[PDB]
């Protein structure tokens, strides 16, 4: 039938592309790793080289640390039982302290102490990557975008876990690590705070994830069907519009009488995601400080 | 309240947030013109954003947008009507013409280049050490128009050195001359290259290169739209 | 009321129906004989929604509901009143989609591209249909099916998931969200690599895709690359729309208890089932 570009007939290797090298200190990148022959049907086959550094040895340090801090207190609830252990996997959870202990480290490790430090590992894996997002650009003289819109993620999650209990004066309104019990604290926080689908912040938050999926549904099949003109040469099409720019643009305007360039598609697309978790965070971060039920709040608004 | 104030707030941001999108969207294709291209009257409630410019690598100079609109080449089309918003009919052949799904745009007569100024995209002989590392290697094999006929035997992948990854195939003819086609356009298949756009009598027709080892960015858009336009263009030859 | 590159490509031709008959544009947008067919169904979709309101009480848009047929009807057909103006309008709705993805159709084909964006909505299209056809008259009854109305919907949707506990124990629908965050974080990403790249540092130069793998390699030791995102994020979004229709279709069909205790097959499988201790023992 017709070839439709969702995976490549041919692959081609050459050298492995050890990539460009701006400001950035080359005597931390690692070494290319292997080709990966499954992968090349979709995207690239090589793998690395990573840069690694002292952002990045410090946040996989920690991301390790704070997921061997749940682990550990899993298997202890297992009994130390590895049956058990691979059976019960999604109903263990590390609990933040209860509500008595409030903003303090006062409680046991069992009982909340764990949490804690299993937190403060999160805090310096995540800020550190986020600052590894940030300095990688600038060793490319690259804009600072996926750091900008990395934070808008990081906001959702300051919210939840450190920012919101603050606020309410108690770790105990922090997310759980468990599979199922982090899914049990979200049910039970949308029934506790009035039923969040009146949360005005928090459908605005499904709109735009709704709205993520129909725009890259949108914009990648677009992309691929003027893939025959080079359109996923994007840089190139911005720097001197070719056909491909031209057919997209107009499939869209002939259809719903408007259209976007090949730049500022893409920052439709980096808004459209970024006010998912940004509008979300607002809309958590209201809950239990200002407004206790969405559905009164709706009702007058006040 | 607070709530309510932050719901205000943002629907203000977000008005201004379209604004800012859409006037960004607007440094291409306007302003809006009319049939004959003059300036149209109604333009949107949209004005035109203040330009920017892009620095381009390789000496290769600035680009300002948005800036003086000009397609920089005939089109020939004839109205079909005496009002606006109806079929633009070829005047010629609309293959060789380049109009409809058979369209180019008069982009740069350069190749474009990777992040050390390399020609970007090479045929696999001039590519050092690039191979066909997964799939059927279409080297060799004979092209079929969707007449069901031969139109020549491949001879070369065109590679893109930077992504590593198929652009053309590049295909000699009954008389020796070679043309790329779009690697996106084709079926390679055990023991055949199909091209359904094309029929085998319209390959000589596909608009040649003029260096053997390198393509610009301005053939790439001639050939792609060309062999695109068979799709419409050719079909009274296609046949199953 | 055109783009300055639009006229050589408003040529004829790519209609699937009537060849020259509806084959030209108003405005921006191009007609059709699906042009044709969504502007009947819409308005007719329309005007049956507006008389829907009529009936109710309310022209506020915030409180116009059109409720399926109650459940007793099964899967006949209602009195307008109670159901009927749901069903034809759902007909109608149908009918508008179809007949825009299949204008889609016919914009690729005068345009000579490929037909992947008509393809991609149809996923979401089948989505609505799950919702409104295939669960409902799996289930025997229209009424299964949500309404039309603003806050209406939502509420269906919390009444629908309770049914079941909480719904997050749907593992369908756990697979549904993964790429519903998976894509707006590839979203977010490609957005902003593509528009780093395009404007760099005050004062440099565009940088390249080369610019673009080399970034995330640094980052994270891999690139998918340009081709690679755009086929990623159309397979993460339609992903995650196949397991939302997926996650509907089996509840109330093949599973209607309490999500929740559909995991009790894994924790009770007999090599562990009665092992002492955890949170199940
Ligand atoms: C938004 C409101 C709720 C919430 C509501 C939900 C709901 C509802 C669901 C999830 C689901 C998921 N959630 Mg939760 N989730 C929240 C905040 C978080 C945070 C965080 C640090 O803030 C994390 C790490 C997760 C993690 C996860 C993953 C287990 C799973 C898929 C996520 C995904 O697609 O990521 C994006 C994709 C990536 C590639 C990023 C990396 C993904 C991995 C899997 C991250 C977590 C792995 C974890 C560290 C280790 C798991 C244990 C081992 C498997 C043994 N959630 C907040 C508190 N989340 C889904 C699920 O299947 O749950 C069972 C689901 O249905
Ligand atoms: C998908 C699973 C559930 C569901 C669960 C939810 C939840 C949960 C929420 C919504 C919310 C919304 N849903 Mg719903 N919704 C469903 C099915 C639908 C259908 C449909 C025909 O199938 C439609 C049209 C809508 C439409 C809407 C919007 C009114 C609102 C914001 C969504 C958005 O931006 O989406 C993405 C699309 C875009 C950004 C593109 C534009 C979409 C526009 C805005 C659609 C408007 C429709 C119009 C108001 C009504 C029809 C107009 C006719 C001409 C008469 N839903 C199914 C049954 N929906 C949210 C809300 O905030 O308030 C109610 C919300 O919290
Ligand atoms: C019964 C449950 C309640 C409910 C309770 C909640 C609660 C509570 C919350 C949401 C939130 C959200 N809900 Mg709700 N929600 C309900 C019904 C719905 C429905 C529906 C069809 O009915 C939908 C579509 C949604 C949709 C949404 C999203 C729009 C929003 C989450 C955005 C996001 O990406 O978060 C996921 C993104 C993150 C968690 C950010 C993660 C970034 C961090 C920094 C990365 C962690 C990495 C870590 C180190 C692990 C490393 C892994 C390895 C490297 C692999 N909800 C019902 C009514 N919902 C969230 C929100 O914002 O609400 C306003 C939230 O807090
Ligand atoms: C209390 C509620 C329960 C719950 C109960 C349900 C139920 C019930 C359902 C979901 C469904 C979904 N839920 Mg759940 N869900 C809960 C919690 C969550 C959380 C969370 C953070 O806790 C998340 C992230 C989700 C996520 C999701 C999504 C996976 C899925 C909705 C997307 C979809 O189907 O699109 C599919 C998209 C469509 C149907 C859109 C159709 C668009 C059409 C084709 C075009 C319309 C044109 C229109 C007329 C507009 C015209 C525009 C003009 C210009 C005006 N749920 C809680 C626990 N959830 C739904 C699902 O999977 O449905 C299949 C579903 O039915
Ligand atoms: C705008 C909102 C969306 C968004 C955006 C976004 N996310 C981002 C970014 C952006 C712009 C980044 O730049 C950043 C990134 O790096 O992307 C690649 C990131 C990121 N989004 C991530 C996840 C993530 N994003 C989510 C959501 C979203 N991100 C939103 C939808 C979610 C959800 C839905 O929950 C998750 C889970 C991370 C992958 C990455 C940030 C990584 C980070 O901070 O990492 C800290 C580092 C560590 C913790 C070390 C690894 C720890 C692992 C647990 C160990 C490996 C486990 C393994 C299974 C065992 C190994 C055993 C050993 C012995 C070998
Ligand atoms: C498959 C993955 C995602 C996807 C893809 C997708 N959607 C698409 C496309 C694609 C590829 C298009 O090409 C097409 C488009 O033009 O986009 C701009 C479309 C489209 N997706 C749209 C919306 C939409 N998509 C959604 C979802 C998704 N679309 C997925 C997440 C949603 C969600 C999540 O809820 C919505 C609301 C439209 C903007 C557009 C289709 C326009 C269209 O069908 O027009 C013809 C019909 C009319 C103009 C109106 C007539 C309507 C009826 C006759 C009456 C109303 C009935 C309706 C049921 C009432 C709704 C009440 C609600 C409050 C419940
Ligand atoms: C690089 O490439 C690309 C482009 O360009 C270079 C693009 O533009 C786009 C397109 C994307 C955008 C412009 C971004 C903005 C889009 C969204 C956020 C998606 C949501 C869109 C909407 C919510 C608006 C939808 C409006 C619609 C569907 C209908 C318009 C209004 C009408 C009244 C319809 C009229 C038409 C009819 C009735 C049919 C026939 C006409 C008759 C008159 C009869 C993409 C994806 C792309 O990748
Ligand atoms: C110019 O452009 C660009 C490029 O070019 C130069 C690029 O290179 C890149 C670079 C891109 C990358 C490096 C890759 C990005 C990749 C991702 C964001 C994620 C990819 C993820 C997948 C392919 C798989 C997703 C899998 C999912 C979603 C499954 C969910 C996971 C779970 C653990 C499920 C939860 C747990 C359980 C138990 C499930 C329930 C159980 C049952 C149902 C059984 C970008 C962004 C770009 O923009
Ligand atoms: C040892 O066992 C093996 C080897 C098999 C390893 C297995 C390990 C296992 C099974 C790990 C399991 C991990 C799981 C299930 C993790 C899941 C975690 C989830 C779902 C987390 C979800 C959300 C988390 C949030 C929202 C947390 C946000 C946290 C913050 C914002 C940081 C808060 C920081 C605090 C409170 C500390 C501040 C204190 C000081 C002193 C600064
Ligand atoms: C940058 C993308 C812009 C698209 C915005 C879509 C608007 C949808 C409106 C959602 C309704 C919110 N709510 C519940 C507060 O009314
Ligand atoms: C975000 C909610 C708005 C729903 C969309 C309804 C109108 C969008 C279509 C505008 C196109 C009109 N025109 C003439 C510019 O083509
Ligand atoms: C949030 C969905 C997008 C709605 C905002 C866009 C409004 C329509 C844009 C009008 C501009 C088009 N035109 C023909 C005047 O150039
Ligand atoms: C069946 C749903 C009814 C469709 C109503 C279409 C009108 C949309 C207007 C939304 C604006 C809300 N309001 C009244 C507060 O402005
Ligand atoms: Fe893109």
């Amino acid at each position: 039938a017709e070839y439709q570009n969702i995976f490549s007939q041919v692959q081609v290797r050459g050298p492995a592309d050890l990539g460009m090298t701006e400001d950035v200190n080359l005597a931390n990148r690692s070494g290319v790793g292997p080709f990966s022959t499954l992968l090349g049907w979709f995207g690239n086959a090589q793998l690395g080289p990573i840069y690694l550094g002292s952002l990045g040895v410090l946040s996989l340090f920690s991301g390790l640390m704070w997921f061997f801090t749940i682990g550990i207190w899993f298997w202890y609830q297992a009994g130390w039982n590895p049956a058990v252990f691979l059976r019960d996997l999604f109903f263990f959870s590390l609990e933040p302290p209860a509500p008595e202990y409030g903003l303090s480290f006062a409680a046991p490790l069992k009982e909340g102490g764990l949490w804690l430090i299993a937190s403060f590992f999160m805090f310096v894996a995540v800020w550190s990557w986020w600052g590894r997002t940030y300095l990688r650009a600038q060793a490319l003289g690259m804009g600072k975008h996926t750091a900008w819109a990395f934070l808008s993620a990081i906001w959702l999650w300051m919210v939840l876990g450190f920012i919101r209990p603050i606020l309410m004066g108690s770790w105990s309104e922090a997310v759980p690590y468990g599979i199922f019990s982090h899914l049990d604290w979200t049910n039970n926080f949308s029934l506790v705070h009035g039923n969040l689908f009146y949360n005005p912040f928090h459908g605005l938050s499904i709109a735009f994830l709704y709205g993520s999926a129909l725009l890259f549904a949108m914009h990648g099949a677009t992309i691929l069907a003027v893939s025959r003109f080079g359109g996923e040469r994007e840089l190139e099409q911005i720097a001197d519009r070719g056909t491909a720019a031209e057919r997209a643009a107009l499939f869209w305007r002939w259809t719903m009488g408007f259209n976007a360039t090949m730049e500022g598609i893409h920052r439709w697309a980096i808004w459209m995601a970024v006010l998912v978790t940004l509008t979300g965070g607002i809309g958590i971060l209201l809950s239990g400080t200002v407004v206790d039920n969405w559905y009164v709040w709706g009702q007058n608004h006040g | 309240d607070l709530a309510s104030l932050a719901i205000y707030s943002f629907w203000i941001f977000l008005a201004g947030l379209i604004y800012y999108l859409q006037t960004e969207n607007m440094r291409e294709g306007y302003p809006l013109e009319n049939e004959d291209g003059t300036p149209a009257a109604n333009q949107g409630p949209f004005p035109l954003p203040k330009p920017k410019t892009f620095i381009l690598p390789h000496g290769r100079g600035t680009l300002t947008v948005p800036g003086p609109e000009s397609e920089d080449r005939p089109i020939a089309l004839a109205r079909t009507a005496v009002s606006e918003g109806f079929p633009h009919a070829p005047t010629g052949d609309p293959m060789k013409d380049g109009v409809g799904p058979a369209s180019w745009v008069a982009r740069r007569d350069l190749p474009e280049l990777d992040g050390h100024g390399h020609n970007k995209i090479k045929p696999m002989k001039a590519a050092a050490g690039f191979h066909v590392s997964a799939g059927k290697n279409p080297i060799g094999l004979p092209v079929r128009g969707c007449d069901l006929e031969i139109a020549g035997k491949v001879v070369d992948i065109w590679v893109d050195i930077p992504e590593q990854m198929a652009r053309f195939l590049e295909v000699e003819l009954k008389d020796g001359s070679t043309r790329l086609l779009p690697m996106q356009m084709v079926k390679v298949q055990s023991n055949r290259v199909h091209v359904n756009a094309l029929s085998s009598d319209l390959f000589a027709g596909i608009p040649t290169i003029k260096s053997p080892t390198e393509v610009t960015l301005l053939e790439e858009d001639k050939i792609c739209g060309y062999v695109a336009g068979g799709l419409m263009y050719a079909a009274p030859k296609r046949k199953s | 009321a055109l783009l300055s590159f639009e006229r050589k490509y408003r040529v004829p031709g790519g209609t699937l129906v009537g060849g020259n008959l509806f084959d030209f544009w108003v405005g921006p947008f191009y007609v059709g004989f699906f042009g044709v067919a969504t502007f009947f169904f819409a308005a007719l979709g329309i005007i049956l929604i507006a008389w829907s309101a009529v009936l109710q009480g309310t022209w506020n848009p915030q409180l116009i509901s059109v409720y399926p047929p109650a459940l007793e009807y099964g899967l006949g057909g209602a009195p307008l009143a109670k159901g009927g103006l749901w069903q034809i309008i759902t007909i109608c709705a149908t009918g508008a989609f179809v007949s825009w993805a299949l204008r889609e159709v016919e914009i690729c084909r005068k345009l000579g591209i490929g037909y992947h964006i008509p393809f991609a909505f149809a996923f979401a299209i089948l989505a609505y249909l799950t919702l409104v056809l295939f669960r409902p008259v799996m289930m025997g009854a229209w009424g299964y099916a949500f309404p039309y109305g603003i806050w209406t919907h939502l509420d269906w949707v919390s009444n629908t998931g309770y049914t079941y506990g909480n719904f997050h124990y749907n593992p369908a629908h756990m697979i549904a969200i993964s790429f519903f965050f998976t894509n707006a974080l590839a979203l977010a990403l490609h957005g902003a690599l593509v528009l780093s790249a395009a404007n760099p540092e005050k004062g440099k130069e565009m940088r390249t895709p080369d610019h673009e793998d080399t970034f995330f390699r640094d980052l994270v030791g891999y690139s998918i690359g340009t081709l690679g995102i755009h086929r990623l994020g159309l397979l993460l979004s339609l992903s995650a729309v196949f397991f939302s229709a997926l996650c509907m279709i089996i509840t109330g069909t093949i599973w209607f208890d309490q999500w929740v205790d559909w995991w009790q097959w894994w924790v009770k499988l007999p090599w562990w089932a009665n092992i002492p201790g955890g949170i199940n023992g």
